[PDB]
C-alpha cells in the first residue's frame, strides 16, 4: 500500500468527480482502499 | 419436372464497437499485457473545502481523502472447428478435376467466412461483457435517489434516525416508482424522472475535448439505453425531445506500449507507474503536482463522425438507443430484460375477536347465518 | 488443451506465494470447459455444501482432473491431462511416493484444523489427496469400520478401539484419521454406505437360499454343494422360527433380488479405485515426481 | 392459523443510464490457438479484458420500466414438505402409512436405504404436470395463532417472521445488538407495543428457526433443488452479513445478480450455477414481503370485484378481506 | 421465550437445584394458552 | 496417375513431419556473436518429442539379475521392503517363477541353480514370509539397458516399444514357455493379441503358493477375459472358497489379471534361452507396445 | 491403416444414399480389423440372425471393434478406428436426452415396434447398436440377471406376471422394454457366480454389520429406514442370531473380513457392470451430436 | 352434478369438459403425457 | 367456449337490464346470474 | 401479435411456461381486440 | 456465391403509371382499397 505516491507525486486535476459529497461515502465505507487524515500528517516526508 | 429456384443466403451485418452507442460509456485502449497484469488501480486525491465557522464554534480540520479503485478482469473466447475433409480440400488440389476445384473454392470460402464470423463474435462478446459489467455495477433508481437525499455530518456516520427514515423512504420509492412506463402516461412526469436519473448519476473523470463531441464543441453526456419494447413507447411519448445529430466520435482503440523503464520496474518491483516519463521529468521542476494528460487513458486515436439518437434533458445531450440490433440473432438474451421476484403473503383462519368485532360494508353484502360463514376456514383469492 | 482461471476476490502477496508453492497440483473441475472462475475451481463447491463421501467418491471419480502448470500475474494456467503421456505432479499428501506406484484420488481427510491453502471470502480451495492405491483401499476400509462402530453404544473400550482404527501407518509416516468420536467437523457420516453393506449382508443368505432350493435335478454339481457348506457353516442353525414359515411371493423374490442388485451397482463408487497416475520417476527429496496419466 | 408466503417472477424490461466514459476497458490482441484432433481442428480465439471503473459515485443507474408478462402462476400448490424433508418419519408403520395415505403423497415407500441418492440428494420428480396453464408456483408455510391481529400485521408490507428483521435500523458491525434485534423480547419491536406477532416464527428455536433456517436445514436432510421462499427471511447467517454499512450492503446486493434461479420447468426450483443473466429481489433487500388481495369468502370477493376496490382493506364480523398493495392487474391491463 | 412450539409446552424445573428445561406436549386443544386460543374462539369452534 | 511422384511426395511429407516433431524453429533475433558450435546447435535445437517411449532408470544389487544382464527384455517386479536403506528392490520374472507352482520340477530346479546365492536366498525368504504376493511385489515393466556396474543400472519401459536408443534392435518380452497359456476357443483369432499377466494363488494344506501365468488373447475387454479365466480356474477357485474363510491372512481373492500391452500375431516365435549352459524353452514375443492397465482381481 | 473403407456389394438408391448422408458420425462396430470391408461385415446384421438372443448379441458386441462413420463418398464409406483418449463427435441414436459429463456404453438395439428407417437393402440391413448411459446399461444387465434368477423358478403365467411388470422401465422420462428372452444357459453361468459371491458374503460377513442394522434401528428412526425394516420383516428366512456382542479388540480380523465382503461385492459389480466406451464433454443443443474424449 | 361450483367454472371462458383440454400446455409430440392430461386425475388440473 | 348473460330468474334479469351491468357476475342466496364476457348487444348497438 | 411477443428465447427449445403464458395471452387478445371497428372510436387507437 | 438477378423472379417487363389510395403509417405508404369493384356483379361473394 502506497499513499506517499499520492502525497508527493504529480497529479492530474479532474472536474466533477463526485456529487454526493464523499464525507458520506467514506463514512459509510463505499471504497476499497481509502485513507483519511485531518491534520497535515508528516509521514509523507519520511522517505526511505 | 421439379423446378428449384434461386438459393437465397443471409448477409450478416457487421458490428464495429464504435458504431453502437455503448462506446460513449466505454473508453477502450489496447494494452498487450493485461494477461500479465495483476491489479490495475487508479488513485484519486480529494481534499475537501470547508466553510469558516462563526464565533466560538470548533472549526473542522482540513480533510484529505484518498480513494483507490481496482480493476476487475474478464476473459472472452470463441471456438470454431474445421472438419478433416474440409481441411483436406482446403490447401491442395489432388488433380485438376472439376469437383476438386469446386470443393477447393468452397472450403476456401468456408475458412474465410468462419474467420470473419469469429471476429464479429469477439466484437459482440465485448459488447455483452461490458453490458454485463454495467449491470453488475448499477444500483437501482430508488436506492440512488434515497442516497442522494440522505447525507451526513462530520461527527458520525449516518445516525440511526437517518437510516431508519432512509429505510422507510426505500419502501415508499419502491412501492410508487416500480412499474414505470406502465402506470402513468404523462410525458411531463416521465421526462421528470429521466431528468432525476441524469441528475442522480455522478460524472466520470476524464474530459476529452473530442471524445463524443457535437458541433461547435458541446460534449454529449452519457447514454440511456433500453430494449426496443421500452424505446418504442419512449419515442411515442417523448417525440418532442428526440433528435438525431452528428457527433465527433472515435473509431479506433487507444494504444499503449511499455518502455524499458516500465518493463525494468515490472521485473524489479512487480509494478508499473503509468505516465512514467512525464512523472519522471516533472519531478525536480516547479510543476510537480500538475500533470496534463494520462497516456494510459488519453492517447491519440483516429476520429470520425456518426449519427446518434439524442435527447435534451435540461441542456444535456444524451445518446439514447437499444442494443437489439446487436442482439438480433444471438444465443444470449438482451440482459436488459431481467426478472423480478416479488414475495407475497396472506393469511387463512385468523380468528378476528368477536368481543371487539364489527362490520363495515353492511349494506353491500349479507351472509346467510351459518358458522361456516361466521368463521373463516378457507381463503379465496384470484390467480394470474 | 488448457484452462484459464481468474480469481474472484483480490489476493494477498502471501496468497500469490502460496500459489507459487502450489504451482503443480491436481485440481478437479466440474465442467469440461475453457474459462472457469474460482467460484467453481476446486472441490469445496461440492463438498461441505452437498451430500458427502459417497456421492463425493462418485464425484471425484467423475470430475475432470486438471493439473496446474504456471501462474501468471493473477491467472491460473491449468493443463488438462491426456491419456498415455507424461506429466509432473508435486507431492502434497503425507505418504511418500515411490517409483512404479499407481496413484489415485481420495477425498481429503477433512479435519477443520487444516491450514486451508486458500481461504478467499467463504470460498476455500480443497484438493483430493493423491495417494497410492494400497493406502487408498486401507483408508476406505478404516473409514467404513469407524462409521460402522460409531453407531454402537455400550462398548467400554470404544475410545481405544476408535483410536486403534484411526492410527494407521504406511512407510514410516503416521496419520490419524480425523473421524474421531463423531466431532462432526467432517465425519462424512457414510450412513448409506454402512446401511448398504448391511443390506447386502442381510439380504444375501435368503436370496441364495431361495435360489438354491430349486433345480438341483440338473447336473450343476458345484453350486448346490458350495452354498450348503457356506451357508450352514456361518449360519449353522439355519431358519428355525422362519419368520413367515415359507409363504413367499414370486413378486417378493423379484423385489428382493432387484433391491439387492441395486445396492451393489450404487455402491459401485466404493467398489473400485482407478489408477489416475503411474509414477515413473520421483525427484530428489520427494518434492515432485514425473508420472504418466491413465484413466 | 397460517401466514402463507409465495414468491412470483415477472418478466421485466428495464433500462439503464450511464455517464459518458465512466469506465475504461483494456484488452489484449485476440490470441489464436489451434487444437489439431483426428476428426477436427478447433481454433480458439481468446481475449483478456480488464475494467477500471473511473467514476467515484454510481456513474450508472438502472430503473424498472415496464412489465412484459408474469411467468408465475400465482396458483396455490403448497410446498409438499413430505418431498422437501423426505427423510423423516413417524415411528409406527401404520401411522406413517396412514399419514402418507391421507395427505396424498405419491410413492409412499421411498426405498431410501436401497437408493438414497434418489431422495436424500433430491427427489427427482421424473414427471412434470401433463397440463400446465400459467407457469411456475410454490407456496411455503408458517403455522400461527388464531389470535394475531390483522390490522397490525396482514394489511401492510411486513416481514412474516412476526418480528420485523430489517438491518437498516441496527448498529452496523454490532452482531450482539443484531441478535438482540432478531431475538430479544425484553425490548420491544417498533410499530406496536408488541415485540412479537408470530411467537412461533420470530422466537429462537421456534418452528420458523427449526424448519427454515439453513443452519438446521443442513443438519436435517432435504432436497437442495426444492425452493423455499421463506429461507430468504429466516436464514440468519445470511442476514448478519447484511449487518454491515450501507454502501457495502447495496454493493453486495447489486453484485448478487448472478441469478442462479431459473424460470423454467413447471415449478420453482433453485438450481445454483448462475447461467441466467440477471434477477433483482427487492423483497430480499428490504427483508419484508407484500400483502395481496385475498379475502375470507366469495361474499366479500364479489363486492371487491364490483367496485374494483383492491387497495382499501375492509372487514366483516369474523370475515376479513386484505387490500392489495401493488395493483398489478391494473398494470397488466394498462399494457 | 416460553412459547416455542404450539403443540409443546415448555418450562423450567428444578431437580438438585439445576434449572432443567422441560418440553411437554400439550395434548388437547384447550391446553393451548387462552391468549393464544380465546374462550369465544372455543365457543365458535363448538358452534361449528 | 504418375504414382511414383505422389509416393515420393508422401515420403517427403512424412520425413518433414518427423523433422517438425524433432526440431524447433527459433525466433530469437539470432545475432552473429556465437561460436559455430552454438550456431549449429541453435539451428538444429533438438527436443525429446521423437522417441515417444517412457522409461525409468533403476538401481538394483546385481546378485539378483543372473540371466537378465545378458538377455535383454524381461518382466520386472518391484518388491518394497521394510529395510529403510533400500526401500524398493527389483526382481526378475524368472526369479519369481522359481517359487511359482506352475513350473515343473526340472525347470524349477534348473532355474534355481541359476538363482543360487545368499542374497537371492534371503530375498526368497522375505517373499515367502510376506503374507500375500500381489501388493508386496508388483509389476513394473519391461527390461532394456542393463549396465552391470557394481550396483547394476536397469532401464525399464513403462509405455511404448522396447528400445534403449537409435530405435534399433527393438527387444521383445521373453516369457517362460511353461508359465503361459492362451484361453480362447480359437487361439490367435485374427490379428494382434493383448498379452496379460495372471497371478493365481493355491494352498497346499499349509501355506499359500502363488502361480504366475501369462495369457494371450484377442479379447480387449477385461470383463470378458476374467469371464474366460473363471471358466478356466473354476476348480481351484472352489478350493479357495474353502480356504479363504478358515484362513486369517489378509487377502480377499483367488487371483488378479493385469495387461502388459499389445503384440502381433506374426511376431510370436519360439526359442530358448541359455545361461551357464542351462537350455530353457521360451516363447519370445517380438514387438510389444507396453500398456499397463490396472490390476483386476477375481475371487 | 486406421481408416477402413466399406464398399457395398449390393447396389442402392438415392433415398438410401440420402439416408447415409443423414446417418453420419455414428459408431458402427466391425469384426474384421481390416482395411477393406464389404457389406457382409458392416454393422451387426451378420450376427443378428443367430437366435436373436440379447445376451449373445451383447457378448459379441463386446468382442467387436468399434469404428466411427466418416465421409460417405460414392458407394465407399469411411470408418475411422478411434484412438485412445482422443476426442470424437458422435451422433446419437438411443432415445435419451444425453446430459453431459456422464460415461457411455454401447448396447444392442432394443427392438421398437416401428421398423428401422435406416437401411434395408437386398436381405441385408444396417443394424446399428445404440449408445446409452452406463447407468441404464447396468440397469438392463440387472434386469437380465434378475430374469435369469426368476426364470429358474419354472412356472406358468407367473413368468408373464413377472415379465410384464419388470421389463418396461423408465429412465429420464423414456419407456423401453426388451422382449423374447428364451432364458438360455449362458445367463446361468453369469448368475452362478453371483450366487457364489452371495454365499461368501454371508459366510464372511462380520459381527459388526448385521448388528449395525438393529443398532441403527434402535438409535435413529426414519421412514426410509423403515423400508429396510420392511424388507427385513418381510423375509426372516435366516434367523441365525450370533452369541457375542463384545468386540473385544478383534479389529484385524474385522478389517480382513470387511475387505473380503467388499471384494465379493466388487465381483458381483464386475458381473453387472458394462465397460464405458465414451465420455461426453460437449453436447449440441439438439442433443443430436455430442463430443467425447475416449474410444474404448 | 348439482354441486359444481359456479365461480370456479361458469363465470369464465372455460372448457365444458370440466377438466380443461387445451393442447398449448402439453408437451408436443408426447401422446402419452397428452392422454394423461386428458384423462388422469391422480394429477390435478390447473386453476383449482 | 364462452359464458353468456344468463340468470336464474326474472328478478336478477330485470336489475341486469336496469343497470346494463352484463359483465359483472352476481349471486343471490341460491339464485345466480352469469356475467357476459363479450357485450355483443352493445356491439350491434354501436353499429 | 402474440407470437412476436413470445418469440422463442435463445435456449434449447420452446418452453412450457412460455407457451402456457402465450395461451393465456391468446385468450386476452381475442377477448379484447375481436370486433375492431365497432367498439372504440379513437382514431389514434385504430391507427395504432 | 454471389448472384445478382433471379430470372424466375426478376425479368424485364413494361411499366406504367396509375393512382392508388394511400395511407401513411410512420413513413410507410400503403395501398388501401376494396375489391368490391370486381365483385360487383358475380355469382360469388367477396371472400373477406
Amino acid at each position: 500500500e502506497n499513499w506517499q505516491a499520492t502525497e508527493i507525486l504529480p497529479k492530474i486535476e479532474a472536474p466533477l468527480n463526485i456529487f454526493n459529497d464523499i464525507k458520506t461515502y467514506t463514512a459509510e465505507q463505499l471504497f476499497d482502499n481509502l485513507r483519511i487524515y485531518f491534520g497535515d500528517d508528516p509521514s509523507r516526508y519520511n522517505i526511505s | 419436372f421439379e423446378a428449384l429456384l434461386g438459393i437465397y443466403c443471409n448477409k450478416i451485418e457487421w458490428i464495429n464497437f464504435f458504431t453502437t452507442p455503448i462506446a460513449v460509456a466505454a473508453n477502450v485502449i489496447r494494452f498487450n499485457d493485461v494477461s500479465r497484469m495483476t491489479l490495475g488501480k487508479v488513485l484519486f486525491f480529494i481534499q475537501l473545502p470547508r466553510v469558516a465557522t462563526g464565533n466560538d464554534v470548533t472549526a473542522p480540520k482540513e480533510t484529505t481523502i484518498m480513494v483507490a479503485k481496482h480493476s476487475e478482469k474478464h476473459p472472452i473466447n470463441i471456438s470454431f472447428d474445421l472438419s478433416a475433409a474440409c481441411l483436406e480440400h482446403l490447401e491442395n488440389t489432388f488433380k485438376n478435376t472439376v469437383i476438386d476445384q469446386i470443393l477447393n473454392i468452397n472450403a476456401l470460402h468456408t475458412v474465410l467466412r468462419s474467420l470473419k464470423n469469429s471476429a464479429d463474435s469477439l466484437e459482440r462478446g465485448l459488447i455483452h461483457a461490458f453490458m454485463q459489467t454495467l449491470l453488475r455495477k448499477s444500483p437501482p433508481q430508488f436506492i440512488v435517489l434515497t442516497m442522494n437525499e440522505n447525507k451526513v455530518h462530520n461527527k458520525q456516520a449516518l445516525s440511526r434516525v437517518q437510516r431508519s427514515n432512509m429505510f422507510q423512504s426505500l419502501k415508499n420509492r419502491l412501492l410508487t416508482s416500480l412499474f414505470f412506463l406502465n402506470r402513468n402516461n404523462n410525458s411531463s412526469y416521465i421526462y421528470r424522472i429521466l431528468n432525476d436519473m441524469m441528475e442522480s448519476v455522478t460524472e466520470s473523470i476524464l474530459n476529452d475535448t473530442n471524445n463524443y463531441t457535437s458541433k461547435e464543441n458541446i460534449p454529449l453526456d452519457g447514454v440511456l439505453l433500453g430494449p426496443i419494447g421500452s424505446i418504442q413507447k419512449l419515442t411515442n411519448i417523448l417525440s418532442q425531445y428526440i433528435s438525431t445529430q452528428v457527433v465527433s466520435a472515435p473509431i479506433s482503440y487507444g494504444h499503449f506500449i511499455m518502455g524499458k523503464e516500465n518493463a525494468v520496474t515490472a521485473i524489479a518491483y512487480r509494478a508499473i507507474m503509468a505516465d512514467f516519463t512525464q512523472f519522471t521529468v516533472n519531478a525536480g521542476t516547479e510543476q510537480q503536482d500538475t500533470n496534463n494528460k494520462s497516456e494510459i487513458f488519453d492517447k491519440s486515436r483516429a476520429y470520425a463522425d456518426l449519427k446518434l439518437n439524442t435527447l435534451k434533458l435540461g441542456d444535456k445531450l444524451v445518446a439514447f438507443d437499444h442494443l437489439h440490433k446487436v442482439y438480433k440473432n444471438t444465443d444470449v438474451n438482451d440482459p436488459l430484460e431481467q426478472s423480478l421476484q416479488l414475495t407475497f403473503f396472506f393469511p387463512l383462519g385468523i380468528y378476528i375477536p368477536t368481543e371487539t368485532g364489527f362490520s363495515t360494508m353492511e349494506t353491500r353484502v349479507k351472509l346467510n347465518d351459518t358458522m361456516e360463514n361466521n368463521l373463516p376456514t378457507s381463503v379465496f383469492f384470484h390467480n394470474k | 488443451e488448457t484452462v484459464y482461471c481468474t480469481f474472484d476476490h483480490k489476493l494477498s502477496l502471501s496468497d500469490i506465494s502460496t500459489l507459487c508453492k502450489l504451482m503443480n497440483i491436481v485440481i478437479p473441475i466440474p465442467a469440461h470447459h475453457h474459462l472457469i472462475g474460482s467460484g467453481n475451481l476446486g472441490l469445496y463447491p461440492i463438498v461441505s455444501s452437498n451430500k458427502d463421501y459417497v456421492h463425493i467418491r462418485n464425484v471425484l471419480r467423475t470430475m475432470v482432473v486438471t493439473i496446474l502448470q504456471k501462474v501468471e500475474g493473477n491467472q491460473l494456467v491449468l493443463r488438462k491431462p491426456m491419456t498415455g503421456q507424461q506429466y509432473a505432479i508435486k507431492n502434497t499428501g503425507p505418504f511418500p511416493w515411490e517409483k512404479g506406484d499407481t496413484l489415485t484420488l481420495i477425498p481429503p481427510l477433512s479435519t477443520h484444523s487444516e491450514e486451508k491453502l486458500l481461504k478467499l471470502g467463504d470460498w476455500e480451495l480443497t484438493v483430493p489427496l493423491v495417494v497410492p492405491t494400497a493406502i487408498a483401499a486401507e483408508i476406505n476400509i478404516r473409514l467404513l469400520c469407524i462409521g460402522l462402530i460409531a453407531v454402537h453404544r455400550e462398548y467400554n473400550e470404544m475410545q481405544t478401539i476408535i483410536d486403534e482404527l484411526c492410527s494407521i501407518q504406511y512407510r514410516d509416516v503416521l496419520i490419524k484419521l480425523p473421524d474421531i468420536v463423531n466431532d462432526k467437523q467432517s465425519m462424512y457420516s457414510m450412513k448409506t454406505a454402512c446401511i448398504s453393506l448391511s443390506m447386502i449382508t442381510a439380504m444375501a443368505p435368503d436370496i441364495v437360499r431361495t435360489y438354491i432350493d430349486r433345480l438341483t435335478l440338473e447336473d450343476h454339481s458345484m453350486l448346490l454343494i458350495k452354498c450348503q457348506e457356506l451357508l450352514s457353516k456361518r449360519t449353522t442353525l439355519s431358519t428355525q422360527r422362519c419368520g413367515q414359515l415359507h409363504a413367499t411371493d414370486i413378486k417378493d423374490e423379484l423385489k428382493k433380488i432387484k433391491s439387492v442388485l441395486t445396492m451393489i451397482d450404487q455402491i459401485n463408487s466404493l467398489t473400485n479405485e482407478k489408477t489416475y497416475f503411474v509414477v515413473c520417476d520421483v525427484s530428489a527429496d520427494n518434492r515432485m515426481a514425473t508420472c504418466i496419466y491413465k484413466n | 392459523a397460517a401466514t402463507l408466503v409465495r414468491t412470483d417472477n415477472f418478466d421485466v424490461e428495464c433500462l439503464l443510464y450511464s455517464s459518458r466514459a465512466a469506465t475504461s476497458i483494456i484488452l489484449d490482441d485476440p490470441t489464436v490457438t489451434a487444437e489439431a484432433k483426428d476428426i477436427v481442428t478447433t481454433y480458439n480465439f481468446t481475449q483478456h479484458l480488464s475494467f477500471v471503473d473511473m467514476g467515484l459515485g454510481f456513474s450508472s443507474t438502472t430503473a424498472t420500466a415496464n412489465l412484459k408478462r408474469i411467468k408465475s402462476d400465482m396458483g396455490s400448490k403448497i410446498q409438499n414438505l413430505f418431498s422437501a424433508f423426505p427423510i423423516h418419519a413417524f415411528t409406527n408403520t401404520d401411522i406413517n402409512t396412514w399419514i402418507r395415505h391421507h395427505v396424498g403423497i405419491e410413492k409412499p415407500n421411498p426405498s431410501e436405504g436401497e437408493a438414497l441418492n434418489i431422495i436424500t440428494f433430491g427427489g427427482i420428480n421424473k414427471n412434470p404436470p401433463s397440463i400446465l396453464l400459467h407457469g411456475q408456483q410454490a407456496i411455503c408455510e408458517v403455522i400461527l395463532t388464531p389470535v394475531t391481529t390483522n390490522i397490525n400485521f396482514f394489511k401492510l408490507p411486513h416481514n412474516p417472521r412476526g418480528r420485523e428483521s430489517c438491518m437498516m435500523g441496527t448498529d452496523p458491525h454490532n452482531e450482539e445488538a443484531a441478535r438482540k434485534a432478531l431475538y430479544d423480547h425484553t425490548q420491544t419491536d417498533s410499530d406496536t407495543f408488541a415485540a412479537t406477532t408470530n411467537p412461533w416464527a420470530s422466537l429462537p428455536g421456534s418452528l420458523g428457526d427449526i424448519l427454515y433456517n439453513t443452519a438446521h436445514r443442513e443438519q436435517l436432510c432435504y432436497n437442495p433443488k426444492t425452493y423455499s421462499p421463506n429461507a430468504q427471511f429466516f436464514t440468519e447467517s445470511d442476514i448478519l452479513k447484511t449487518n454491515k454499512m450501507m454502501y457495502k450492503v447495496i454493493n453486495e446486493y447489486c453484485m448478487k445478480s448472478n441469478s442462479c434461479l431459473n424460470s423454467d420447468s413447471e415449478i420453482q426450483y433453485s438450481c445454483s450455477e448462475g447461467t441466467d443473466s440477471f434477477v433483482s429481489r427487492p423483497c430480499q433487500f428490504l427483508q419484508n414481503a407484500l400483502p395481496l388481495h385475498c379475502s375470507s369468502n366469495q361474499a366479500l370477493l364479489e363486492s371487491r370485484s364490483k367496485t374494483g376496490n383492491t387497495q382499501i382493506s375492509e372487514t366483516h364480523y369474523c370475515n376479513y378481506a386484505i387490500g392489495e398493495t401493488i395493483p398489478l392487474q391494473l398494470i397488466i391491463e394498462s399494457s | 421465550p416460553t412459547e416455542r412450539h404450539p403443540f409443546f409446552d415448555l418450562t423450567y424445573i428444578q431437580k438438585n437445584r439445576a434449572t432443567e428445561v422441560l418440553c411437554t406436549p400439550r395434548i388437547m386443544i384447550g391446553n393451548m394458552p387462552l391468549p393464544l386460543a380465546p374462550i369465544s374462539f372455543h365457543e365458535a369452534r363448538t358452534n361449528q | 496417375m504418375n504414382s511414383k511422384s505422389s509416393a515420393r511426395a508422401a515420403i517427403v511429407d512424412t520425413v518433414e513431419a518427423v523433422k517438425k516433431r524433432k526440431y524447433i524453429s527459433i525466433e530469437a533475433g539470432t545475432l552473429n556473436n556465437v561460436v559455430e558450435k552454438e550456431r549449429k546447435f541453435l539451428k538444429q535445437f533438438l527436443s525429446g518429442r521423437e522417441n515417444l517411449r517412457i522409461a525409468a532408470r533403476v538401481f538394483t544389487p546385481c546378485e539378483l539379475l543372473a540371466p537378465e544382464l545378458e538377455n535383454l527384455g524381461m518382466l520386472m517386479y518391484r518388491f518394497e521392503t521394510d529395510v529403510d536403506n533400500p526401500k524398493i528392490l527389483f526382481v526378475g520374472l524368472f526369479f519369481l517363477c522359481s517359487n511359482a507352482f506352475n513350473v515343473s520340477a526340472c525347470v524349477r530346479t534348473a532355474l534355481t541353480t541359476m538363482y543360487t546365492n545368499s542374497m537371492v536366498d534371503n530375498v526368497l525368504s522375505m517373499i515367502n514370509t510376506c503374507k500375500y504376493l500381489e501388493d508386496k511385489v508388483s509389476l513394473f515393466g519391461v527390461t532394456s539397458l542393463v549396465s552391470c556396474g557394481s550396483s547394476c543400472l536397469l532401464s525399464c519401459v513403462m509405455q511404448g516399444n522396447v528400445y534403449d536408443a537409435n530405435k534399433e534392435n527393438i527387444h521383445g518380452l521373453t516369457v517362460l514357455k511353461e508359465i503361459f497359456l492362451e484361453p480362447d476357443w480359437e487361439p490367435r483369432q485374427h490379428s494382434t493379441q493383448y498379452v496379460y499377466v495372471v497371478h493365481v494363488y493355491k494352498e497346499v494344506l499349509s501355506k499359500l503358493q502363488y502361480g504366475i501365468y501369462v495369457v494371450l488373447t484377442s479379447f480387449q475387454n477385461e470383463d470378458l477375459v476374467v469371464d474366460i479365466l473363471r471358466q478356466y480356474f473354476e476348480k481351484e477357485r472352489f478350493l479357495f472358497l474353502n480356504y479363504l474363510i478358515n484362513s486369517n491372512t489378509t487377502l480377499s481373492y483367488f487371483g488378479s489379471v493385469q495387461r502388459i500391452g499389445r503384440c502381433a500375431t506374426e511376431d510370436i516365435k519360439s526359442g530358448f534361452l541359455q545361461y551357464r549352459g542351462i537350455t530353457l524353452p521360451v516363447i519370445k514375443l517380438e514387438n510389444i507396445f507396453v500398456d499397463l492397465s490396472e490390476k483386476k482381481v477375481f475371487v
